[PDB]
C-alpha cells in the first residue's frame, strides 16, 4: 500500500516482481467481504467521481471489464420458484441492498423500496451470494430451450488441402465426441466447400454418408430435411465413421476457388430454425460468389500509419445469425492476406470467436499444429450457452454508453449473444450523467440468461459495489492500472477503425500525458501516483503489441487477429498478451509455493521485459499467456543443457523442440512443475518452446522486451522523457 | 402435415415438453400457454377447440395435458391418435414423476421421442368448441 | 398375281406403296384421290443377308451422288456404269477393276436391291444410357423398379457408359464410384437449365456417365439401396414432381458431353409432373388431371405451357441425336399428353402400366434389349433417312418418328405434308420395326432410293440402301391399269396416318369421308342415281370396312379414352408397319368350339356366338371370351372332369394360341379373361359391329352415285 508518490525516472525497476493483484475498493469491510470476484467484474475506477466533471479532470477514461462465463470453482444455483427483483429497473436482489423493514428493501440502483414476497431474509442465498445463478421460470423464455447444434464446416479447396488441417480437426472432433456439451438431443452437422457446397446425410438406412452438393451459388437451398443435422447419440458410428473418411476426399483437388459466402448463407440455412453453433474453418482468401474479397498488398515497414472492412456481407450475414440464435466462430488457418478485417466480421456480430494460425501446414510449421490441438481441445470440451441474452445495469446517475465484445446490441441495449463463450471478455464505458449527490455507494449488475447444454434456462447474475468519492487524489488511489490499459486497448481499437491508426496511437499516449499533466497541476521530474506507477509502462507495451505497432513488418491478418484478440479476450490474457511475464527459469530455488503436498514451484521474480534483464549464460522462460517461450543462453551452463535439456551443447539442441523431456533430475522436475503451475492458471492449454537460441529464426522474443529501443519504437526511458516534456509545456 | 405439441402440468401450468420446428410459432404458442393455466379440474377430459386457420387438440390423463396445435385441416381422430402413443410413453416413462418436479421444462428429452412419433403420422404411408370462447 | 407382288417386296425392300403403278401424267397425278405413298421400314430383318464391308460406290455428278443399285446399267467390258437417276457414267474404283460379268458386285444383284454397308472407319463411340428415375412412388410400386432396372444392366454390353438420376422434389446428377461417398449433383425442382449451365454448375468416360463393366457393382447398389423422395407429403396433396426441369437436365447433361452419338435417356414417372416448367397439374387432389372434356371446354391450363417445354426438348435432343423414353406406371393420368413430343421426334419408346410392380411393365422392359442371334441389342442410334427420287418425283412428307434435316433440293415438294420440306431426316432411334410413311407427288419406270445410315448396336457404322423400281401409266389404258395396283391395305394405314396427324395437331372425318366417296366415285362400278349397282373390284373392297373401322378408332374417336391413353395408342400407330397397323385399325377374331377350329370371324355381334369361344386381338390387348353356355359350363365345376378332356383343349387352346405373340409384339399387350356380364366385357361389343357397317355401306352407296 501506500498514498505515497513515484518517480518513474530514478527508480526504473517499478514493476513488482509478484504478479500485481487487482485494488480493493475503498469500502467497508462488512461489504467488501461480498463484492464480486475482481476476475469477474471489475472498474477501471474502485472509487467513483461524483460529478462527470471531476472524472473528466483526471482524464482518466470510467468503464468496466467482465468476463461473466468464467469458469468457477464453486458457484451457488438457487432454483427460486419465484424470482424477487426490482420493480421498476427489474434488477436482481443484491446483497447490496438496503433491507430495512425485514419486509421491505431498498433497491441499490434506482432507490425504489419493494417488498420481499413470503419467500432471517438478510442471509438468504440471493443475499449471502455476489456470483450466484438463477433458473429461469417459464416467462423467461420464446421456446423450449434449444438442443445443442454444432454444425462444422470446411474449406477444402487446393491450398486447404495442402495445409492438412482437416486431418487433426477430425481426429479432434472423433477424440471428442462424447465431451462434445450436451444430452440426448445433440444435434451435429457437416459441410465443405470449394467452388461448391457440400452436404453430408447420415442415416442407419444405407450403408455410407451421402454426399449432396450445391452448385447454385447464386441460389442457395437445402437437399434433405432430415440426415443433414444428425443425432449425435444414435447416428454416433455413421458420424464417426465420415470422420474417418473426410481428410482422404480431396487429398487430390485441383479447386483453387471458394465460395465461402454462398457455403455460409446456405450454413446459416440449414440450422437457422434452431440456431446452434457454427465452426467454420478457411485457409485464403475468398474469392467466389458474394463475399467476393479482392486481394490486397501488405505494407512493409516503411508504410505510414495510413484497417477497415471491404464489404458489409460478412456483417449482415451475422446479424441475420445472431436473429437465429446461430453463432460463427473463424478458424483462419491462412498463409496469406485473406482480408480477415472482413471476414472477422462474422464472429463480432454473432457471439462468435476468432482462431488465426498464420501459414498452418501439418509439416512445415508444427508450432500451429500443436496450438490448433490445444486450443480446439478447449473448444470443444468447454461449457457451451445457447439462445443467450445479456444486460449489464449500473445505478441511477451513471450510463453505459458503449460496448466492446462478440455480441449484438439491441434496442435497449441487449447484449444479444448467440452463444456464451466461456472464455470471452466483454468491456464497457460508462459516465455520469446525473451528479452522484445523494448517494456513497454504487452499484453495478450484469445478467446472463441463457440455455444450457442440458437443455434448461439459467441466469448467471453478478453484483458489484463501490464507492463514490468527491476528490481528484481519492480517484487515483484507487485507480486500476490493468483494466485501464484494457478499457483503452478496446477503445483504442474502435478508434483505428473510426478514424486512423495514428489516431489510435495518439489517444493512447495523450491517456497517459493528459492524466498527469492534470494530476501534477492537482499537488522536478515524472510524479505519478503508486497506482499509476506502471500506466506509462503498459501503455508502452500496448503500443509494442502487434494491434498498434508501427515501423515493423506486421501483415494486416495478423493485426486485425491482434484486434479481434482486445475486443474478445478477457483482462487477464490481454494483459499476459501485451506484458508477457519472464521469468529466471536457469536456476529454481525453492522459496516457492511449494505447500501442495509433493510438489516443488518457485515463483522466480517476474522480471522486467529488457534484454539487459537477460543474460546469456542462462535460460529464460516467457509466459504470453497464450503460450510459453524459454530463450536459451549461447554461452549458457551446460549442466542445464545436459539435465533439463538432455543436450551436450546448445548447438545440438533440435530447431522445433516442441516440449521438453520428461528427465529424471530435480532440475527436469523443476522446470516441469512450474511450467505445469504456468498451465494450470489456465484452462486454454499453453505450448512452450525452446526454440531461442542466438539464430534459430524465432526472435520475435525480442519484440515483446518492450522496454529496449528499435529501429522502429523508443525505449521505456526514452518514452518516460517524451511524457514528461508534454506534462511540462 | 404441419405441427406443434406441447405437454404442461395442468395445475400451475408449467411445461413439461414439446416439439417445434419451423422451415408463427410467436402468437400461436402464446394461447397454449394461457389455455393451460385456464384448464382445472372441471376441465373437459377431452377437448377440440377451433381457430380460423388452426386447430387445438388435447386429452388430458393423470393430471397433465397433451395439447397439439395443427393448421386447421388435418384428420380430427387420428390427431388423438398421436396423443394417445404419446401419453403411452409419458405416463410409462415419467408419470410417476410429473407432480414431483418444478424446473420448466423438466422433461425436454422427451423431445427426441416427439419427433419420430410425429412424423410417423404426417406423411400418409371429445367436445368441440372455438378457442376464443374458452380463453 | 400382284398379291404376291405386294408381299415379296415389302419382305426384301420392307415397303408398302399404295399403289405400284404411278400416274404417267399430271393429268391423273393431280386427280390421285389416295396419294402415292410407302411404307418404307429402313431396317427390315433378312434371314440370308450379308452386310458388305465396303465403302458403297456413288455417283460422280455433285448434286446426284446416289448409290450403285440393280437398277443402273454396267459395261463389264469398258468399266463403266450409268446411273440411273440423272445418266451421268461412271468410272468403276480400284476394287472393281477386276470385275467380272459372272462375279458381279453384290451391290447390283437384284437380290440386294437393299443392301446394307458397314463403313468401318472412325473408331466406334460406346453406347450411353441415362436411367432418370422418379422416387415419388409407393414403397412397392418403386422397389419393382430398382430390381426391374437392375435386371437391365445384366444384358447391357461391357463398353457402354451408364448414368443415373433420380428426382422428386430436387433432381440428383449422381456422379458414380466415389468409394465411402456415393456422391450426387443436386438442382431446384423449379429452374429450368441451360446445356451450358449444367455443363459449368458440374465440369471416354465422365463421371456422371461411366463404363458399366468399371462401374457395374457399384450402380447396382446404388440402385439396391434407393429411396423414396424423402420430402413428406401432405394429407390432401400429391408429391412435388419436378419431371420437366428433370428430363432437361438429363437433355442437358448428355448435350455438353457426347452430342452427336446413340444414347438413351430412359425416364421413368411414377405419377404426373407437380412442379416446375412442363408442369401437368397442381399439389391439390382436390382439382384433379384434366380430362379431353376439360380440355376441350378449355378447363386444363397446364397442358399448353406443359406441351411447348417437352415439345422443344425433343427438338434439342432429337437435334443432338439423343433418344427419350418415357416409361409411365401409375394409376392416375400421367402426363402423356404433353411430355409425347419426346418419345415421338426422337424415335424413343413410350410405356404405359398400372403399376410398375407389374409383371407386364417388367417384361415389356427387358424386351427393350432383345438382341438378335449375335447377342447384340435389336435398337439402333443416330439414322440419317435420305431418300433421292427419279426426275419426276417430289416428297410432300413423312409422319413417323423423325424430324426434318431441312436440306433442300429439287427433290422437295411444295406441298408440305407434316415433316416435309426435306429429303434428309433423322431418326433419333430405331428398331428393325421402325416405319415411316414416306408421302410422294407427280410432277419407263420410276425409281426411289432410301439411304439410311445408323449407329449398330455393335457401334459400327452402317449405312442401308433400298432402291425400288414400279412402272409409269400407259396412257392409252391409263386409269385402268393403276386400279390393279392399288394397295388397299397399305393405302388405308397411309391415309390413316394422314387423318391422325391432322388430329393430333389440329373436321377431320369430313376429309376422311370425302376421299372414301371421291375413291368410291373413280374406281368402282356403278350407274348414276342408283345405289343398288355399286360393286367394288376384289382389289378395293376391303376398303370401305377398314375405312368403317378407322372413324370409330380410338385413334379418332379421342373421348371414352384418357389424353394420355389416345397420345399412347396413335403413338404406335405412326410407328407400326402395315401388318401390326391393320391390327390395330380393325381388331383380329378367331374361334373355338366343339364346332369348327381356329378361323377368323367377322367382328360383328353375329358373330358374339354363345355357343363359342373366340380371341380378339387388338395390338393392345389380347382377349379371350365365353358365352352364355360357355361361361356357364366353366361356373360349373364341369371343366374339372375326366370324362369330358374336350373341355380342356377347349379352354386352353387360344391360352397357348396368345402366349404366342404374348411374347412377341413388343409393348406386351393387356392379357384378359372375361365371359358374359364379365366386367371387362365392354370392350368385346365397343369394337364389335354413322352407326354399324351395313348401314354404312349404304350411305356411301347412295352418295356414291349422286353429286360429284
Ligand atoms: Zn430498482
Ligand atoms: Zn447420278
Amino acid at each position: 500500500e501506500g498514498l505515497r508518490v513515484v518517480n518513474l525516472l530514478q527508480e526504473r525497476n517499478m514493476l513488482p516482481s509478484t504478479p500485481l493483484k487487482p485494488p480493493v475498493p475503498n469500502l467497508h469491510e462488512d461489504i467488501q467481504k461480498l463484492n464480486c470476484n475482481p476476475e469477474l467484474f471489475r472498474c477501471t475506477l474502485t472509487s467513483i467521481p461524483q460529478t462527470q466533471a471531476l472524472l473528466n479532470k483526471a482524464k482518466l477514461p470510467l468503464g468496466l471489464l467482465l468476463h461473466p462465463f468464467k469458469d468457477l470453482v464453486q458457484l451457488p444455483v438457487v432454483t427460486s420458484s419465484t424470482i424477487v427483483r426490482c420493480r421498476s429497473c427489474r434488477t436482481y436482489i443484491n446483497p447490496f441492498v438496503s433491507f430495512l423493514d425485514q419486509r421491505r428493501w431498498k433497491c441499490n440502483l434506482c432507490y425504489r423500496v419493494n417488498d420481499v414476497p413470503e419467500e432471517e431474509p438478510h442471509r438468504r442465498p440471493e443475499v449471502q451470494n455476489a456470483t450466484i445463478e438463477f433458473m429461469a421460470p417459464s416467462e423467461y423464455m420464446l421456446r423450449p430451450p434449444q438442443p445443442p447444434v454444432y454444425l462444422f464446416v470446411f474449406d477444402v479447396s487446393h491450398n486447404a488441402v495442402e495445409t492438412g488441417y482437416l486431418n487433426s480437426v477430425c481426429q479432434s472432433l472423433l477424440d471428442n465426441l462424447d465431451l462434445l456439451p450436451g444430452n440426448t438431443r445433440t444435434k451435429i452437422g457437416f459441410i465443405t466447400f470449394d467452388s461448391t457446397i457440400h452436404f453430408y446425410g447420415l442415416q442407419e438406412s444405407l450403408s455410407q454418408p451421402q454426399m449432396l452438393i450445391v452448385s447454385d451459388i447464386e441460389d442457395v437451398f437445402i437437399p434433405m430435411p432430415e440426415n443433414l443435422l444428425v443425432n449425435l447419440n444414435e447416428s454416433k458410428e455413421l458420424v464417426q465413421d465420415l470422420l474417418k473418411t473426410l481428410p482422404q476426399m480431396f487429398t487430390k483437388t485441383l479447386e483453387t476457388q471458394s465460395a465461402l459466402g454462398p457455403a455460409l448463407q446456405a450454413a446459416f440455412k440449414l440450422m437457422s430454425p434452431t440456431g446452434g453453433r457454427m465452426s467454420v474453418f478457411q485457409t485464403q482468401l475468398p474469392t467466389l460468389g458474394v463475399g467476393a474479397l479482392k486481394p490486397r498488398e501488405e505494407p512493409n515497414h516503411r508504410s505510414s500509419a495510413k484497417m477497415t472492412p471491404s464489404t458489409d456481407f460478412y456483417k449482415k450475414l451475422a446479424l441475420d445469425c445472431s436473429g437465429q440464435q446461430v453463432a460463427v466462430d473463424l478458424f483462419l488457418l491462412s498463409g496469406q492476406y485473406s482480408d480477415l478485417a472482413s471476414l472477422g466480421c462474422i464472429s463480432r456480430y454473432s457471439a462468435g470467436s476468432v482462431y488465426y494460425y498464420p501459414s498452418y501446414h501439418h509439416q512445415h510449421n508444427p508450432v500451429q499444429v500443436q496450438k490448433l490441438q490445444k486450443e480446439l481441445q478447449r473448444y470443444l470440451t468447454r461449457k457451451i450457452g445457447f439462445e443467450a441474452v445479456m444486460r449489464i445495469r449500473c445505478t441511477k446517475g451513471l450510463s453505459i454508453h458503449t460496448f466492446h465484445g462478440n455480441f449484438f446490441v439491441r434496442s435497449t441495449d441487449l447484449l444479444s449473444l448467440p452463444n456464451v463463450n466461456p472464455d470471452a471478455g466483454y468491456a464497457v464505458q460508462m459516465s455520469v450523467e446525473e451528479s452522484l449527490t445523494d448517494t456513497q455507494l454504487v452499484s453495478f449488475q450484469s445478467a446472463l440468461l441463457y440455455t444450457s447444454s442440458k437443455g434448461e434456462r439459467r441466469i448467471r447474475v453478478h453484483t458489484l459495489c463501490l464507492p463514490v468519492v468527491s476528490t481528484l487524489n481519492d480517484v487515483f488511489l484507487g485507480a486500476d492500472v490493468q483494466a485501464i490499459s484494457g478499457l483503452l486497448a478496446n477503445m483504442a481499437v474502435d478508434r483505428s477503425m473510426t478514424a486512423s491508426l495514428s489516431d489510435a496511437r495518439d489517444a493512447l499516449v495523450n491517456a497517459v500525458i493528459d492524466s498527469l499533466s492534470a494530476y501534477r497541476s492537482s499537488v522536478p521530474g515524472l510524479m505519478v501516483p503508486f497506482s499509476l506507477r506502471l500506466f506509462p509502462l503498459f501503455v508502452l507495451a500496448l503500443l509494442k503489441q502487434k494491434s498498434f505497432q508501427t515501423g515493423t513488418n506486421a501483415r494486416l491478418d495478423e493485426r486485425i487477429f491482434a484486434m479481434c484478440q482486445v475486443k474478445n479476450q478477457p483482462l487477464v490474457y490481454l494483459m499476459l498478451t501485451t506484458h508477457p511475464s519472464l521469468y529466471r527459469v536457469d536456476n529454481l530455488s525453492d522459496e516457492g509455493a511449494l505447500n501442495i503436498s509433493d510438489r516443488t514451484i518457485p515463483q522466480p521474480p517476474i522480471l522486467q521485459l529488457s534484454v539487459e534483464k537477460l543474460s546469456r549464460d542462462g535460460a529464460f522462460l516467457m509466459d504470453a499467456g497464450s503460450v510459453l517461450m524459454l530463450w536459451v543462453g549461447k554461452n549458457c551452463t551446460q549442466n542445464f543443457l545436459s539435465q533439463v535439456l538432455g543436450v551436450q551443447n546448445y548447438a545440438s539442441i533440435p530447431q522445433p523442440m516442441t516440449d521438453l523431456p520428461e528427465l529424471d533430475t530435480p532440475e527436469s522436475a523443476r522446470i516441469i512443475a512450474f511450467i505445469s503451475w504456468l498451465r494450470e492458471q489456465r484452462p486454454f492449454f499453453p505450448i512452450l518452446y525452446v526454440i531461442r537460441d542466438e539464430s534459430p529464426m524465432k526472435a520475435n522474443f525480442l519484440q515483446n522486451m518492450i522496454e529496449d529501443r528499435t529501429e522502429s519504437a523508443l525505449s521505456y526511458y526514452e518514452f518516460l522523457l517524451h511524457i514528461q516534456q508534454q506534462v511540462n509545456k | 402435415m404441419v405441427l406443434l405439441t406441447m405437454i404442461a402440468r395442468v395445475a400451475d401450468g408449467l411445461p413439461l415438453a414439446a416439439s417445434m420446428q419451423e422451415d408463427d410459432l410467436q402468437q400461436y404458442q402464446s394461447q397454449a400457454k394461457q389455455l393451460f393455466r385456464k384448464l382445472n379440474e372441471q376441465s373437459p377430459t377431452r377437448c377440440t377447440l377451433e381457430a380460423g386457420a388452426m386447430t387445438f387438440h388435447y386429452i388430458i390423463e393423470q393430471g397433465v395435458c397433451y395439447l397439439v396445435l395443427c393448421e386447421a385441416a388435418f384428420p380430427k381422430k387420428l390427431a388423438f391418435a398421436y396423443l394417445e402413443d404419446l401419453h403411452s410413453e409419458f405416463d410409462e416413462q415419467h408419470g410417476k414423476k410429473v407432480p414431483t418436479v418444478s424446473r420448466p421444462y423438466s422433461f425436454i428429452e422427451f423431445d427426441t421421442f416427439i419427433q419420430k412419433t410425429k412424423k410417423l403420422y404426417i406423411d400418409s404411408r371429445i367436445m368441440v368448441a372455438n378457442i376464443e370462447e374458452v380463453l | 398375281t400382284y398379291l404376291e407382288f405386294i408381299q415379296q417386296n415389302e419382305e426384301r425392300d420392307g415397303v408398302r406403296f399404295s399403289w405400284n403403278v404411278w400416274p404417267s401424267s399430271r393429268l391423273e397425278a393431280t386427280r390421285m384421290v389416295v396419294p402415292v405413298a410407302a411404307l418404307f421400314t429402313p431396317l427390315k430383318e433378312r434371314p440370308d443377308l450379308p452386310p458388305i464391308q465396303y465403302e458403297p460406290v456413288l455417283c460422280s455428278r455433285t448434286t446426284c451422288r446416289a448409290v450403285l443399285n440393280p437398277l443402273c446399267q454396267v459395261d463389264y467390258r469398258a468399266k463403266l456404269w450409268a446411273c440411273n437417276f440423272c445418266y451421268q457414267r461412271n468410272q468403276f474404283p480400284p476394287s472393281y477393276a477386276g470385275i467380272s460379268e459372272l462375279n458381279q458386285p453384290a451391290e447390283l444383284l437384284p437380290q440386294f436391291s437393299s443392301i446394307e454397308y458397314v463403313v468401318l472407319r472412325g473408331p466406334q463411340m460406346p453406347l450411353i444410357f441415362l436411367y432418370v428415375v422418379d422416387t415419388c412412388m409407393e414403397d412397392e410400386d418403386l422397389q419393382a423398379l430398382k430390381e426391374s432396372m437392375q435386371m437391365s444392366l445384366s444384358l447391357l454390353p461391357p463398353t457402354a457408359l451408364v448414368g443415373l438420376i433420380t428426382f422428386g422434389r430436387m433432381v440428383q446428377v449422381h456422379e458414380l464410384g466415389c468409394e465411402g461417398i456415393s456422391k450426387s449433383y443436386v438442382f431446384r425442382g423449379t429452374k429450368d437449365l441451360s446445356a451450358k449451365q449444367l455443363q459449368e454448375m458440374l465440369g471416354p468416360s465422365n463421371r456422371f456417365l461411366q463404363p458399366v463393366q468399371k462401374i457395374d457393382m457399384n450402380l447396382t447398389d446404388l440402385l439396391g439401396e434407393l429411396q423414396r423422395d424423402p420430402w413428406p407429403v401432405p394429407q390432401g396433396k400429391r408429391p412435388l414432381r419436378s419431371s420437366g426441369v428433370a428430363l432437361s437436365i438429363a437433355v442437358g447433361l448428355l448435350e455438353c458431353t457426347f452430342p452427336n452419338t446413340g444414347a438413351r435417356i430412359m425416364m421413368f414417372i411414377g405419377g404426373p409432373a407437380t412442379q416446375g416448367p412442363g408442369m401437368v397439374v397442381g399439389d391439390e387432389l382436390k382439382t384433379p388431371i384434366r380430362s379431353w372434356h376439360d380440355i376441350d371446354k378449355d378447363n386444363a391450363k397446364y397442358v399448353k405451357k406443359g406441351t411447348k417445354h417437352f415439345e422443344a426438348l425433343a427438338n434439342r435432343a432429337a437435334t443432338t441425336g439423343h433418344v427419350i423414353d418415357i416409361y409411365a406406371c401409375a394409376l392416375d393420368q400421367t402426363g402423356l399428353l404433353e411430355m409425347k413430343c419426346c418419345p415421338n421426334l426422337t424415335g424413343g419408346y413410350m410405356v404405359m402400366g398400372d403399376s410398375f410392380n407389374t409383371s407386364l411393365f417388367k417384361q415389356t422392359f427387358q424386351r427393350v434389349f432383345t438382341k438378335d442371334m449375335h447377342g447384340q441389342f435389336k435398337m439402333g442410334f443416330g439414322g440419317t433417312l435420305e431418300i433421292k427420287t427419279s426426275r419426276e418425283i417430289k416428297i410432300s412428307g413423312a409422319i413417323g418418328p423423325c424430324v426434318s434435316l431441312n436440306s433442300k433440293g429439287p427433290c422437295v415438294s411444295e406441298n408440305e405434308i407434316g415433316t416435309g420440306g426435306t429429303c434428309q431426316w433423322k431418326i433419333c432411334g430405331l428398331s428393325p420395326t421402325t416405319t415411316l410413311a414416306i408421302y410422294f407427288e407427280v410432277v419407263g419406270r420410276g425409281a426411289i432410293q432410301f439411304v439410311t445410315q445408323y449407329q449398330h448396336s455393335s457401334g459400327q457404322r452402317r449405312i442401308r440402301v433400298t432402291t425400288i423400281a414400279r412402272n409409269w401409266a400407259d396412257a392409252q389404258t391409263q386409269i385402268q391399269n393403276i386400279a390393279a395396283s392399288f394397295d388397299q391395305e397399305a393405302a388405308a394405314i397411309l391415309m390413316a396416318r394422314l387423318a391422325i396427324y391432322r388430329a393430333e395437331t389440329e373436321d377431320v372425318l369430313r376429309w376422311l369421308d370425302r376421299q372414301l366417296i371421291r375413291l368410291c366415285q373413280k374406281f368402282g362400278e356403278y350407274h348414276k342415281d342408283d345405289p343398288s349397282s355399286f360393286r367394288f373390284s376384289e382389289t378395293f373392297s376391303l376398303y370401305p370396312q377398314f375405312m368403317f373401322h378407322l372413324r370409330r378408332s380410338s385413334f379418332l374417336q379421342v373421348f371414352n379414352n384418357s389424353p394420355d391413353e389416345s397420345s399412347y395408342y396413335r403413338h404406335h400407330f405412326m410407328r407400326q408397319d402395315l401388318t401390326q397397323s391393320l391390327i390395330m385399325i380393325q381388331p383380329i377374331l378367331y374361334a373355338y368350339s366343339f364346332s369348327g377350329p381356329p378361323e377368323p370371324v367377322l367382328l360383328d355381334s353375329s358373330s358374339i356366338l354363345a355357343d363359342r369361344i373366340l380371341l380378339m386381338d387388338t395390338f393392345f390387348q389380347i382377349l379371350i371370351y365365353h358365352g352364355e353356355t360357355i361361361a356357364q359350363w366353366r361356373k360349373s365345376g364341369y371343366q374339372d372332369m375326366p370324362e369330358y378332356e374336350n373341355f380342356r383343349h377347349l379352354l386352353q387352346a387360344p391360352v397357348d394360341d396368345a402366349q404366342e405373340i404374348l411374347h412377341s409384339r413388343f409393348p406386351m399387350p393387356r392379357y384378359i379373361d372375361t365371359e358374359h356380364g364379365g366386367s371387362q366385357a365392354r370392350f368385346l361389343l365397343s369394337k364389335v359391329n354413322d352407326v354399324s357397317l351395313q348401314v354404312f355401306m349404304d350411305h356411301l352407296k347412295k352418295l356414291a352415285v349422286s353429286s360429284a
